[PDB]
């Protein structure tokens, strides 16, 4: 969980 | 809005969370983890959408990026919640249907 993609 | 989610932008935005709670969906749409995100959060604003006390809302990093690295974005999805002008959270838990519902009702407490 809080997985994401780097901005 | 559109079926409770509203877009907001670097012109909208200071105005829309001035007051009230938000709930607030920072993303990129080429990011598979904000993309495959997206179907429930338009789930989470439609169950919300004739609600004033909290509002769902949603920014595109790739149209209004100096917003989301103002509010210290650094990936996505970032969900935050704002009140009353203040980002207080951030979101970090389970992205079903069901436990962003409850975080929304923790939230409005």
């Amino acid at each position: 969980h809080g997985e994401v993609c780097p901005a | 809005s559109h079926m409770g989610l509203y877009e907001l932008s670097a012109s909208n935005f200071e105005l829309h969370v001035a007051q009230g709670d938000h709930f607030i969906k920072f993303f990129a749409p080429w990011c598979g983890h904000a993309k495959a995100l997206a179907p429930t959060w338009e789930q989470l604003a439609l169950g919300l959408e004739h609600s004033e006390t909290v509002k769902i809302g949603k920014v595109d990093c790739t149209q209004h990026y100096e917003l989301c690295s103002g509010n210290q974005v650094r990936g996505y999805p970032t969900l935050l919640w704002f009140r009353d002008g203040k980002k207080v959270d951030q979101y970090k838990g389970k992205r079903d249907l069901e436990s962003l519902r409850e975080y929304v009702e923790s939230q409005l407490q």
